[PDB]
């Protein structure tokens, strides 16, 4: 245990028995915020779960030596899973011909990217991506039909335009199960 | 859609035994997506695991689910008197939300042949022209049993039906019926009406039968 | 303490329609989802429908739609289920269920009721017909048959006689009328010491029948 100057760290870490190869480790922030991870035969990280402020995890387990492993972000009603590579994270949904990627880089840029199979050119779905105001844009037959902003506070938001595809209406709904998210995606 | 399928149908096991149940998907399931259930005779069924791994608040240890991608399976260590429901894997994943067909946990005992009793049809039934003759099967384990009517030495078949009684809360025996329904006039053509009862626990076929008065 | 009670079923003819209604008390409704669950009659379970927390978003199984409709009222802390265009194979105990996952962590069904059982039949009540069951160890019974609906409850001697009992589940005949038997075993020496009544309670037909057993 090192808690830091501040104090504001609480550096819960456990040596195997001497002091040199690492176990496990917890570090508790101010803001509600912990890093739990887990060691290997090397020393390498296992697993890593980091905890926001609030309360969404974003959990990595069986990271092998190469630098990847298994990927899932749990949510308020609904979980992202996908893998992590010594690139970037991807979280993957898929719903028909159509698969909704996450990206999650190593320096934290939240990308997000959609592909549809199918080869029609009027059911076919595209999206394109903002990075200043983090929405995805679905467009379908060449006009907009979805809006998919996602929020620094860790949630997905869903709000559709009109029939032409010149202005978003209503108000924007949040998500709370998986089965919403496969919907805006058919 | 997602088809969970249970195995086995029924499984058979004395109270403190070890209790494995196995779940299959048509697809990949995910971990964070499946759920098992109890359902005692006559009431609710009741959550047991959830994420696979969590209890839900309430359950003892003795429950354990497991499994990933395709196959889940959960486990009771020791099993208990209580324990033996029918239990159901289920899916919320994607919509439809879908349940297995569901595993009945029997309790095991030892083979118990039945007692055998035959009912002629009541005289207040025949005046109103419908002849019913019973033939029940009493305290007997397993549940399987094969009982046919034979009247004038002639098998009958598409004029019975069968009802059982669960498993006992005493002494977990099953209990069977067997009622040949038949007309008053069909009745008084025929003068013996036997009924042959085969069984696990039975060594020889046993016949109760009777005659008209 | 978290429960949920049902209601709004019963015994409706081909075609007909009625209401669900689910009572929540005990915890937050506005912060859950809320599902429908049916059971066929010695059937497994079978999800219905769902209702998001505000109700703006429903989803149902392929058999139900354009049929069957689901809502709520947050501020009444209740939660209905309407039922056009009944069919036959609609007859099941429907379960209002809680869904549980309403937060981060993951979590199945946590809360399920009791149960409405509807039935959707074309059969009229009818009224039970009991007729006894004359015989070291002796066996008395009552036969009920031709009642409708369910359910029928079987006493002997006005529930004093309890060991040996046993009262089989009711069987369909082709008339679609239920039949059951009510079976005693009891000791051969006891016969004719002790009187024995059966007391049948067909609550749906107001039925009240008490029959008597002799070794004739
Ligand atoms: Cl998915
Ligand atoms: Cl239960
Ligand atoms: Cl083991
Ligand atoms: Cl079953
Ligand atoms: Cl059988
Ligand atoms: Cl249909
Ligand atoms: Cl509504
Ligand atoms: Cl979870």
């Amino acid at each position: 245990l090192t808690i830091s100057d501040d104090l504001g760290q609480t550096t819960l870490e456990v040596f195997k028995e001497d002091g040199k190869t690492l176990v496990s480790k917890k570090v508790t922030s101010k803001d509600k915020s912990s890093t739990e991870e887990k060691f290997n035969e090397k020393g390498e990280v296992s697993e890593k779960i980091i905890t926001r402020a609030d309360g969404t995890r974003l959990e990595y387990t069986g990271i092998k030596s190469d630098g990847s492993g298994k990927a899932k972000e749990v949510l308020k009603g609904y979980v992202l899973e996908g893998t992590l590579t010594a690139e970037k994270t991807t979280l993957v949904v898929k719903e028909g011909t159509v698969t909704l990627s996450k990206n999650i880089s190593k320096s934290g840029e939240v990308s997000v990217e959609l592909n549809d199979t199918d080869s029609s050119a009027a059911t076919k779905k595209t999206a394109a991506w903002n990075s200043g105001t983090s929405t995805l844009t679905i467009t379908v037959n060449s006009k907009k039909t979805k809006d998919l902003v996602f929020t620094k506070e860790n949630t997905i938001t869903v709000q559709q335009y009109d029939s032409n595809g010149t202005k978003l209406e209503g108000s924007a709904v949040e998500i709370t199960k998986l089965d919403e998210i496969k919907n805006a995606l058919k | 859609e997602i088809v969970l399928t249970q195995s086995p149908g029924t499984l058979s096991l004395s109270p403190g035994e070890r209790a494995t149940l196995s779940c299959r998907a048509s697809q990949s399931v995910s971990s964070s997506y499946l759920a098992w259930y109890q359902q005692k005779p006559g009431q609710a069924p009741r959550l047991l695991i959830s994420d696979t791994s969590s209890r839900a608040t309430g359950i003892p240890d003795r429950f354990s689910g497991s499994g990933s991608g395709t196959d889940f399976t959960l486990t009771i260590s020791r099993l208990e008197p209580e324990d033996f429901a029918v239990y159901y894997c289920q899916q919320y994943g994607s919509s439809p939300y879908t349940f297995g067909q569901g595993t009945k946990l029997e309790i095991k005992r030892t083979v118990a042949a039945p007692s055998v009793f035959i009912f002629p049809p009541s005289d207040e039934q025949l005046k109103s022209g419908t002849a019913s003759v019973v033939c029940l099967l009493n305290n007997f384990y397993p549940r399987e049993a094969k009982v046919q009517w034979k009247v004038d030495n002639a098998l009958q078949s598409g004029n019975s039906q069968e009802s059982v009684t669960e498993q006992d809360s005493k002494d977990s025996t099953y209990s069977l019926s067997s009622t040949l329904t038949l007309s008053k006039a069909d009745y008084e053509k025929h003068k013996v009406y036997a009924c042959e009862v085969t069984h696990q626990g039975l060594s020889s076929p046993v016949t109760k039968s009777f005659n008209r008065g | 303490e978290v429960q949920l009670v049902e209601s709004g079923g019963g015994l409706v003819q081909p075609g007909g329609s009625l209401r669900l209604s689910c009572a929540a008390s005990g915890f937050t409704f506005r912060n859950y989802w809320m599902d429908w669950v049916r059971q066929a009659p010695g059937k497994g379970l079978e999800w219905v429908a769902n209702i998001k927390q505000d109700g703006s978003v429903k989803y149902y199984v392929d058999s139900v739609e354009g049929r069957f409709t689901i809502s709520r009222d947050n501020a009444k802390n209740s939660l209905f289920l309407q039922m056009n265009s009944l069919r036959a194979e609609d007859t099941a105990v429907y379960y209002c269920a809680r869904d549980g996952y309403s937060g981060y962590d993951s979590v199945g069904f946590d809360i399920w009721g009791q149960g409405t059982m509807v039935t959707v039949s074309s059969a009229s009540t009818k009224g039970p017909s009991v007729f006894p069951l004359a015989p070291g160890t002796a066996a008395l019974g009552c036969l009920v048959k031709d009642y409708f609906p369910e359910p029928v409850t079987v006493s002997w001697n006005s529930g004093a006689l309890t060991s040996g009992v046993h009262t089989f589940p009711a069987v369909l005949q082709s008339s679609g009328l239920y039949s059951l038997s009510s079976v005693v075993t009891v000791p051969s020496s006891s016969l004719g010491t002790q009187t024995y009544i059966c007391n049948v309670n067909h609550k749906p037909s107001n039925t009240k029948v008490d029959k008597r057993v002799e070794p004739k």
